[PDB]
């Protein structure tokens, strides 16, 4: 229902509209809106590289408006932030990727399953990259693979089993 | 699609909307290197063969009585430095904080055979590796090491030197994004071989 | 049925006890017990201000017994153990709200939901507050009614679906 | 009642329980507030207009040599004074240490009228929001930034004074808890702008 | 199926051979293996000390292979890695338990329950030492038959329920 | 069986294994303590009643520059000595870097009664419990507090003396393991009384 990941109490997320991508938020469409079960994964991960990306978007939203005309950032206010919305082991962990010549996320392009009948996705995971490009999907076909049988399950499994 | 029924589908972020409360770095091309710090304004790092200050001397406790700069400049900067692995003055770093404008240059090109022999330190292997955390997605002048197989590396550049400037497109290697900034800002163990 | 959240082994959680807060670790009531499946949520959770407050009072218990005449705490003893006990991340995420003008929990009130015809609770949750005053119920209303809907269908699927 | 059957119901913790093992931070007022160290004393954090310590001086290594003070309430005390964002000496502290007593003060007072228009910085952003941290459930002395819009703030008052105490009851704008000092002990990563 | 806490992509687990530990991880097994299903839980754990030695073998495995004769190790890398791998507030907890005299994990023994009929095992859970011993099965008997009853469920619930 | 079908077994890590990549702890008696550093080299750790050191000094900045001395040897030995509580030089430690050789020697010997009576600082303190720290599984020589019941422990060793080694086997009293390293290694946040 409600999200843990958000500063913002209540207005943070609204249970019955979903959550929603904003047209600043995304680079080439205008929306994307997830289902709440989905997003709410975020609320417990300690992994994904988009649930940081997600929470550093739902602080500088909240920072703007609280702080009006935040002028020139005072970078304190972030620096505190940051200890407060992300993981830290995750970006050490691409970072660890990056060295040694193994495939990791640069934090821009995710992907995710989309249900060609129902409007079901899946939390976006991150596309990975390695030698300055992004990797094919017969590369990581295990996960996409993996995603859509994990989404088949909730889809079988509602209201009882 | 993938099990009959299911598209994959892809999502960029744009990272640019981060822009009033976190700094975000970008890349140009194999020697110029941005962070964005305001709404107009922010830092150019770049790798130079020409150095462009002659002084040996920073007084950057001078400068900061003086107080004349932007603190967000500024802080981003210091973060900068004190987040060189095995921190040490060493000299090293050399500086000019006349009036309000900020230029720091670091003397890469101490580099001779002995100590470039040695690889794994003298100046060099702390600067730019920091400048490497704060380049994600830049570029991996490692060179002949560019995929890090190898994390000791040595560039030909001699010196690496940031400015203050105006925010203007550039970005042409790489989108912005506030990682580089935060990974060096939350790496704060300890990364020392002398102190 | 056993907690990963003590320190001490078996003798800090029993099974069939429950899990009990007494005369001093309350401050009105002389006794409140929850069922060790709520309890147990804290053996998982990187959240829950509660889930904190717990750790602290069980490191203050043994911490006490061990030291025999504590006299005066060291500090460097419970130094090292603040990073072994508590969610940093979570105080400074409370931290970014009490700045920024957004509820926060300040580690005083709790609250949770109660069966009124079997013994059932939740796990406490923070009650929050704002400019000096506690929240009132019509403010989290929606993690009330959420908290109720997750009961119910632990409730629900009792021993099989 | 909750969708017929929950009825909601409320915990509160007595957090003076753990005042053998952790320190605890309380409020009496705009200005007094305390740290329970141990079962029978404190530390008073008091905000004057009076300054009490007309030294320049504080000699704290030389007190550290001397040792005739409680290691539990000196080092709650360098706790927060390295604890200070952008810290420095800047002078701002003098201290007495005569004998085993503990008496430390801080030169908020410096704030004039530049230094003043500058706002982020300049000795007492940095005491303040040290305070602040130490202070959970305090008096919010930011004043009309009292609910934390912004995170630069100032007070009226000229002197952050610390000193050994006796644990009487105080207590009477908060509930005594160990968040405060768990707070600024574990927020050790960067937070300069000078170094 | 796929693991989250290795840094390889696909090549550091592989979905149907399960997960095996082999003859330099071990002492005095040639092989031990691992069905997915329990290894899997490592790629959400918080905790679980021997998820912990898990990533710093993989760690272990890369850093070779990577680094051709890696030579004299450079520490910096591992560092780095460090803070990337590893559950640093869980070495705080078992040092907390060896201070104040509580049986805590020296990351040596481990054990399991493996099944008689079939080939499901748990994952491993430290073994405890106190005063310089490894402690009794009786013990820790209560975590014991709370594993064997965690797997049961787990054998009860296939397929659907 | 636990439950009638579940056989209670055993798995045992070698960690020998991770010698090429981490460093790796050892203990082989009351006195001697080791660390694995490279596949052939390490570090020896003892306990002593005798001085190899006569010098009051150390001159480490100067063994520094000179460069003659395995980086990763230093590199853990520097790691051991900010990672001291209540860190600071007190003189406390001389040491030797003639040549490539490395011999680095802690006045644990400074506890005389006065600061015997303290107990909680005046070197010994800071030091026995980063030992303690490198060592686990290693000989508890707390003595009395063998088992660690209070955190200020004193030894009847004079001092405390780290060495450059070639590994042979040693590790008799416990299994190599990576935990004392990393434990220090991940233990950055504040841990100090003076500064
Ligand atoms: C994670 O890794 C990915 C790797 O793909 C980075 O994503 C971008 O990748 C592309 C390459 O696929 C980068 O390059 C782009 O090329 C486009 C076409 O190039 C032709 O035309 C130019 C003309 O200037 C020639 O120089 C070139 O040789 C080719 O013939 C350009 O159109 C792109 O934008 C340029 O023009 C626009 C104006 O229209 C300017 O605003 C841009 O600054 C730029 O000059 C671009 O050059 C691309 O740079 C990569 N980044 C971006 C932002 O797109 C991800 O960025 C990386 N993740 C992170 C966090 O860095
Ligand atoms: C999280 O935020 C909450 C906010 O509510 C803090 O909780 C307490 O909130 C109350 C206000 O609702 C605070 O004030 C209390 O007021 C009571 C009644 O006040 C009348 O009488 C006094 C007489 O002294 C007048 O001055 C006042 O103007 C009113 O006319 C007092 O009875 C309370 O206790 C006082 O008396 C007892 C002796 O009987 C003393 O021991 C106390 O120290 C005190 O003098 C009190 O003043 C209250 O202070 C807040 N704290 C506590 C502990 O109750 C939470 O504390 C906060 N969480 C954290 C961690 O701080
Ligand atoms: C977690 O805690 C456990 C506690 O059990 C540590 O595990 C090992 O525990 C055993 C004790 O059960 C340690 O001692 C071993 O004793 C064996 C038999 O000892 C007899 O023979 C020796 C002859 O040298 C006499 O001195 C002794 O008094 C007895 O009469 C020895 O065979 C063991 O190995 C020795 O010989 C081999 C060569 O065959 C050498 O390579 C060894 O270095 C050693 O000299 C041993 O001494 C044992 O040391 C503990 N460690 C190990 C590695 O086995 C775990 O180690 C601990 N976890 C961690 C991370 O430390
Ligand atoms: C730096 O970050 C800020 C904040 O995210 C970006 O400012 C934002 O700009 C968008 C427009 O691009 C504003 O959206 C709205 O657009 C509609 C019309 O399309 C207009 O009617 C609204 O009034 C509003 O302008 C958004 O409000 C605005 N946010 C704020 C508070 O300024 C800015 O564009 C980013 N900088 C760069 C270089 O991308
Ligand atoms: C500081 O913390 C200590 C430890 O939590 C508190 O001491 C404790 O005080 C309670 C009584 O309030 C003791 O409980 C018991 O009470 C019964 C009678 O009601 C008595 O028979 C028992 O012998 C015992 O006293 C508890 O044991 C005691 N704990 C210890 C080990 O001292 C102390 O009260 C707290 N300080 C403040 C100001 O709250
Ligand atoms: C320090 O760590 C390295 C890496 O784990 C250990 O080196 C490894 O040694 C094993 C043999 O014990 C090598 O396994 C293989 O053995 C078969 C024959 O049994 C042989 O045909 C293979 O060529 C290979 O040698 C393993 O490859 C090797 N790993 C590497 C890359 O060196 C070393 O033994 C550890 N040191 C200590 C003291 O345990
Ligand atoms: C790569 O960066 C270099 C600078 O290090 C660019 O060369 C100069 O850039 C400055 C700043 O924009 C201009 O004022 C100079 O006029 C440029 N030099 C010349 C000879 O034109 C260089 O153009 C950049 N190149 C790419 C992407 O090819
Ligand atoms: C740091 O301080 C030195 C002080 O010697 C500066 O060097 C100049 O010294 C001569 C006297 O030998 C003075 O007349 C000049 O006015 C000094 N120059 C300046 C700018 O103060 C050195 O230039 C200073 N460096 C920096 C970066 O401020
Ligand atoms: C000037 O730029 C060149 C690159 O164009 C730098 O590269 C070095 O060049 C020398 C002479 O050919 C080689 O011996 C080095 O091996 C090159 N360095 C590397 C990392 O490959 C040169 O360092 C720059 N500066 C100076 C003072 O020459
Ligand atoms: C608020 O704190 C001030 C101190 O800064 C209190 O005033 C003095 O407090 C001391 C210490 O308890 C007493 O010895 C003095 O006698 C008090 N001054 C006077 C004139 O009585 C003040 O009373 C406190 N006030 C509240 C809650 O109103
Ligand atoms: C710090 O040290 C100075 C040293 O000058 C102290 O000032 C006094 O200096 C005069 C000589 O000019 C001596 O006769 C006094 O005995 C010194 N006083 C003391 C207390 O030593 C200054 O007071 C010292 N400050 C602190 C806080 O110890
Ligand atoms: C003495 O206390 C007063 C408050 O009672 C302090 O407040 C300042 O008062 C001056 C003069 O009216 C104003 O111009 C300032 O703006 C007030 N400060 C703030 C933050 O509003 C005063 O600073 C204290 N000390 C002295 C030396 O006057
Ligand atoms: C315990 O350690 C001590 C050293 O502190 C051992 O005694 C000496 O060890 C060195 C180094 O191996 C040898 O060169 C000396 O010859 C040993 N001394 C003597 C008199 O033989 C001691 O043997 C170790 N003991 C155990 C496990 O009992
Ligand atoms: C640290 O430096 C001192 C400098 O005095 C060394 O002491 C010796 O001093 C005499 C002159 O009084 C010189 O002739 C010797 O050559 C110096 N010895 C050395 C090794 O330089 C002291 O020995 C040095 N200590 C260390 C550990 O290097
Ligand atoms: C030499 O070794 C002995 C142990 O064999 C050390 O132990 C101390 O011995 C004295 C004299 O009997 C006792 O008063 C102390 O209480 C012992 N220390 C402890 C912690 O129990 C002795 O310190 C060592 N060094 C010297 C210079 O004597
Ligand atoms: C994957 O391979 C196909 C066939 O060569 C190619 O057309 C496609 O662009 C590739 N996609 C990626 C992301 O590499
Ligand atoms: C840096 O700031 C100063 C402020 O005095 C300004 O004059 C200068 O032009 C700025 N530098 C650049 C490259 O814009
Ligand atoms: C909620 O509002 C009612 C009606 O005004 C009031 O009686 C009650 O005290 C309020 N409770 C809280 C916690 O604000
Ligand atoms: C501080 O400690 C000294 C110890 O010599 C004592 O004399 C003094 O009264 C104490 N201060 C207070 C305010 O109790
Ligand atoms: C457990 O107790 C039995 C009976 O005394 C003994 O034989 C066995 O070795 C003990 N095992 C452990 C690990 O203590
Ligand atoms: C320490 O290294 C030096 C290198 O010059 C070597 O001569 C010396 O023998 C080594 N020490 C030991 C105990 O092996």
């Amino acid at each position: 229902g409600t999200f843990t990941w958000t500063l913002s109490d209540s207005e943070g997320n609204e249970t019955p509209g979903g959550y929603c991508l904003t047209r600043w938020m995304l680079i080439e469409a205008e929306l994307k809106c997830f289902g709440n079960t989905a997003v709410a994964k975020c609320n417990e991960k300690h992994d994904e590289e988009f649930c940081d990306m997600l929470r550093l978007f739902d602080f500088n939203k909240q920072a703007i408006r609280r702080l009006k005309a935040p002028a020139q950032m005072s970078i304190q206010l972030i620096n505190k932030a940051v200890n407060a919305l992300i993981n830290d082991q995750l970006i050490m962990k691409n970072h660890l990727r990056d060295i040694m010549c193994i495939p990791y996320c640069n934090y821009s392009k995710y992907w995710y399953l989309n249900h060609t009948v129902t409007g079901k996705t899946s939390l976006p995971r991150c596309w990975l990259v390695s030698n300055g490009s992004y990797l094919n999907e017969t590369h990581f076909s295990d996960d996409i693979e993996q995603q859509a049988d994990n989404m088949i399950t909730e889809l079988l499994q509602k209201e009882y089993i | 699609t993938y099990k009959g029924v299911y598209e994959l589908q892809t999502l960029e972020l744009n990272m640019a909307s981060l822009n009033m409360t976190m700094p975000l770095s970008c890349t140009k091309n194999n020697s110029h290197h941005y962070i964005m710090v305001g709404n107009e304004t922010g830092l150019e790092l770049t790798l130079t063969n020409t150095s462009i200050i002659n002084h040996k001397f920073c007084n950057l406790s001078d400068a900061h009585k003086r107080n004349l700069y932007d603190h967000a400049l500024m802080s981003i900067i210091s973060t900068f430095h004190l987040s060189i692995p095995n921190f040490n003055q060493y000299e090293a770093m050399s500086c000019d904080f006349n009036g309000g404008k900020i230029s720091v240059q670091y003397n890469l090109s101490h580099t001779y055979a002995v100590d470039a022999a040695k690889h794994c330190g003298t100046i060099a292997n702390g600067v730019l590796q920091t400048f490497m955390r704060m380049a994600w997605g830049g570029s991996y002048i490692a060179l002949d090491s560019g995929c890090g197989s190898w994390d000791c590396i040595m560039t030909s550049y001699q010196y690496l030197i940031i400015q203050n400037t105006t925010w203007e497109d550039h970005c042409q290697f790489s989108r912005p994004s506030p990682i580089g900034y935060l990974g060096l800002l939350s790496q704060r163990t300890r990364d020392i071989y002398i102190s």
